[PDB]
């Protein structure tokens, strides 16, 4: 029964995770160690799935994520929410590119001593509300300024069909006037970016990772 | 409860006091900040659960006693919400003397 | 066609009763947002005031004055005021009483 | 921050007070008011968490130094 | 009271065209969204909506001038009519000036160069001839600053305008929305060749929304067999029949002959309406 349910899970994943980075590292009766991201390490499991089997099927499929994997910040929300496993896999495949982009962003600041006295006053950390949105705010204690970038999952009607796209935009609180000392960089971002309707930027996940770096190119 | 850090004492005197006693107060404040960090998340989780309950009020209701049970449950929920607010207020006021040195240090370093 | 006339009259009486109800409620329990929320929500359900529970205790001065049966006699002006109001209001043992004056049946307030 | 957490949970009931007042459909103004109230509650919770983390880190660095 | 469900589709319609304005600005080379050009190009439609907005103002002014006073409980329908107009995501006055300015600009262009095919193009072709490529650029640039400046840009883009029943793909069920036989065999198809689940008129179309009063169809109205289908456009409507008490202002057994009785035998597209088989 354990093997049959594992085979069913693997078949469903193959149906839902058709990507060139999908691979299984270690197979265990009680846990799953498979790699679906672009991590170079062979034995590092990007996603860990614990197997809790019952007389007929798996009781619960708990998703565990490696600390090196940037996706570990969503672990408590996955743990406390009993959502469909297929839906969880769909969300993971839909947001893997976003996770890679934010991994690059956080590793830019997380680099070790490069023998440069460029002690930047801006620190990048991830703000979290729920599974529907992921938020990034730039902490500057020296200048006393904030740079909030919210990424929500909003549905938009497209050719008689509703689609979900990443809504990368500045919050409605960001009605920053020209008088702010840090306003130059928000204004530059607005001028050079603001599918753009003036405030929001809806993007295809297959194309979020270059455009976000285009936003991050100004940031870096 | 216990006032390890006296009120009105200067920062340097607190440094001298902290330098000794083998860091029992350091252990206590580390435990307090750890439990505050481990309490931050469950408050968010249960608050989202309360929002979900409120939004789904028009579902799974067919008997009047069901409303009695559900609304007694929610009133109890906000009961432990106010209790947890009081507990976190106590936690922050316990660390209030410790945080009181930060404004003085910042203004002296200015 | 007296049926529709009495339905509409009952609806107007209900809306004015609800108006007096919330204008009195917002001031009697102004100090407790919890109590106001649970009271108005239970009355939206249709719960009689004698069954629901209160976390806080109200002062006894308002209870003594609203009835006047104590040492201080009720004011004749207060009598006229309570006559002109559409709802008979009184508190018995830290709980008020609410009863419809036209329909004695179990008027369900549920939505 | 002590007053903000108290008023925010008092205001979410206050924001709803007019919402069930009409109940005693839904107005879009009240719905967006509730949305901004809950999102600002989450934001101030995150800000307080960040402030606590920064204060803690200052605590260890000053104790070490 | 019965006009309220119609007004919901009336507001839901004007939002779809305004939504396409924002989309077309970013990518003007998309040929799949050329319908937006023809709608504004139609000359009587701009006047027709203005007349609708005129009588809407007249009705509201008359209702304000002559409100219901004997029974306050009956004022809900009158009050709701005022509320739905004010609570609309886009102001009607700003949208009223939008179509008015288009008419004047499209009249002076006729005097600049005489042409009669443009009248056909703006009404039927829903396209602009290549010789008038400069005219197409004017629609994209001017529409942004005219009305959108007074509305919420973020809200209209994400607004739920789906279910308008405009395209044919969302009229018939997806099982049968395809060619079934080769052109050699002809265009008319015998019923016996249809799929077993698709051999009844009930499975031909989406029986979810109404087409005359623009109201949602409940389970009771679906199952009573008193609804009608148009043999021409596939529309489904329960017009010409007494409405249930739950759809009235107050639940009652009084039977009232409502305006749907105009379309008892003739559909909206001049087609015939027949009792839907169960």
């Amino acid at each position: 029964m354990q093997l049959v349910v594992l085979t069913d899970v693997v078949e469903r994943l193959h149906k839902n995770f058709e990507s060139e980075n999908f691979k299984i590292i270690a197979l265990q009766p009680n846990e799953i160690s498979f790699k679906y991201l672009s991590n170079n390490d062979e034995d590092d499991k990007d996603c860990t799935i614990k197997i809790s089997t019952n007389d007929d099927s798996i009781k619960n499929l708990t998703v565990q994520l490696s600390p090196s994997n940037p996706q570990h910040i969503i672990q408590p929300f996955l743990d406390n929410s009993k959502m469909d496993y297929h839906f969880i896999f769909s969300y993971l495949q839909f947001t893997s590119s976003l996770f890679k982009a934010l991994k690059v962003i956080l590793n830019e600041r997380g680099g070790k001593f490069h023998e440069s006295g460029s002690q930047y006053s801006t620190m990048v950390n991830i703000g979290l509300h729920n599974l529907n949105e992921y938020q990034i705010v730039y902490y500057n204690p020296q200048a006393g300024t904030k740079i909030t970038i919210c990424i929500e999952l909003k549905t938009v009607l497209h050719n008689g069909r509703d689609k979900i796209q990443f809504h990368i935009h500045f919050a409605d609180v960001a009605h920053i006037t020209t008088k702010s000392p840090a306003y130059p960089m928000m204004h530059q971002v607005r001028n050079q970016v603001f599918i753009r309707l003036g405030n929001g930027v809806a993007c295809d996940p297959s194309e979020i990772e270059p455009i976000l770096m285009e936003i991050h190119n100004i940031l870096k | 409860m216990d006032s390890i850090i006296p009120a009105g004492v200067k920062l340097d005197d607190l440094q001298v006091i902290l330098a000794k006693n083998e860091n029992e107060t350091r252990d206590k404040v580390c435990k307090q900040i750890n439990e505050a960090r481990d309490e931050i998340l469950p408050l968010r989780l249960q608050f989202n659960e309360f929002i979900q309950i409120m939004a789904n009020i028009d579902q799974e209701g067919s008997k009047q006693a069901d409303r009695m049970a559900k609304y007694l449950h929610i009133r109890d929920k906000i009961l432990q919400l106010n209790d947890r607010f009081q507990t976190l207020s106590s936690h922050l006021e316990a660390l209030q003397p410790l945080f009181s040195t930060v404004p003085e240090y910042l203004k002296t370093a200015d | 066609f007296r049926k529709e006339e009495l339905l509409l009259k009952d609806l107007e009486i209900r809306k004015l009763e609800i108006s007096s109800r919330f204008k009195h409620r917002q001031e009697i329990f102004k100090d407790s947002p919890m109590d106001l929320f649970m009271s108005t929500l239970g009355d939206c359900l249709g719960i009689k005031d004698e069954e629901m529970l209160t976390s806080c205790t109200i002062p006894k001065a308002v209870v003594d004055h609203i009835n006047g049966s104590g040492k201080r006699k009720p004011t004749k002006a207060a009598q006229r005021a309570r006559d002109q109001d559409s709802i008979d209001i009184s508190i018995k043992d830290n709980k008020l009483v609410m009863k419809s004056k036209f329909n004695k049946s179990n008027r369900s307030y549920s939505i | 921050y002590k007053n903000k957490l108290t008023v925010c949970f008092d205001d979410i009931l206050k924001v709803g007070a007019e919402m069930m007042m009409q109940q005693q459909g839904f107005s879009q103004s009240q719905q967006k008011l509730l949305k901004e109230k809950v999102k600002l509650f989450h934001g101030i919770l995150d800000d307080l968490e960040t402030s606590l983390s920064q204060s803690s880190s200052y605590l260890e660095t000053l104790t070490a130094l | 009271h019965s006009l309220i469900p119609v007004a919901k589709w009336f507001v839901k319609f004007i939002t779809y065209l305004t939504q396409e304005i924002l989309i077309l600005i970013n990518d003007p080379t998309n040929k799949e969204y050329t319908l937006v050009h023809g709608i504004f190009g139609a000359k009587m439609s701009r006047t027709l909506i203005l007349s609708i907005l005129n009588e809407i103002k007249k009705v509201t002014q008359i209702v304000a001038k002559f409100p219901e006073t004997s029974y306050p409980i009956l004022n809900e329908s009158s009050t709701f009519l005022k509320l739905v107009l004010s609570e609309s995501p886009v102001d009607f006055e700003k949208f009223e000036t939008f179509l008015v300015d288009v008419n004047n600009k499209f009249i002076a262009l006729c005097e600049q160069q005489p042409s009669q095919e443009r009248e056909f193009s703006l009404l039927v072709k829903a396209e602009i001839p290549p010789e008038y490529a400069k005219v197409g650029d004017f629609l994209l640039q001017y529409a942004n600053n005219a009305v959108i400046s007074h509305a919420n840009a973020a809200a209209v883009y994400f607004a739920d305008t789906s279910g308008l029943k405009i395209s044919n793909s969302e009229f018939f069920n997806p099982e049968i929305f395809h060619l079934l036989q080769p052109l050699e065999e002809g265009l008319i198809i015998d019923t016996d060749k249809l799929p077993i689940k698709n051999r009844t008129s009930k499975s031909f179309s989406k029986l979810l929304y109404d087409d005359v009063t623009c109201d949602k169809l409940s389970v009771s109205e679906i199952s009573d067999g008193k609804l009608k289908r148009c043999s021409r456009c596939g529309s489904v409507t329960r017009a010409g029949n007494i409405i249930s008490s739950d759809k009235t202002i107050v639940p009652t057994s009084i039977q009232t002959k409502r305006w749907p009785t105009m379309y008892t035998r003739l559909c909206i597209c001049s087609g015939m309406l027949f009792e839907m088989d169960g």
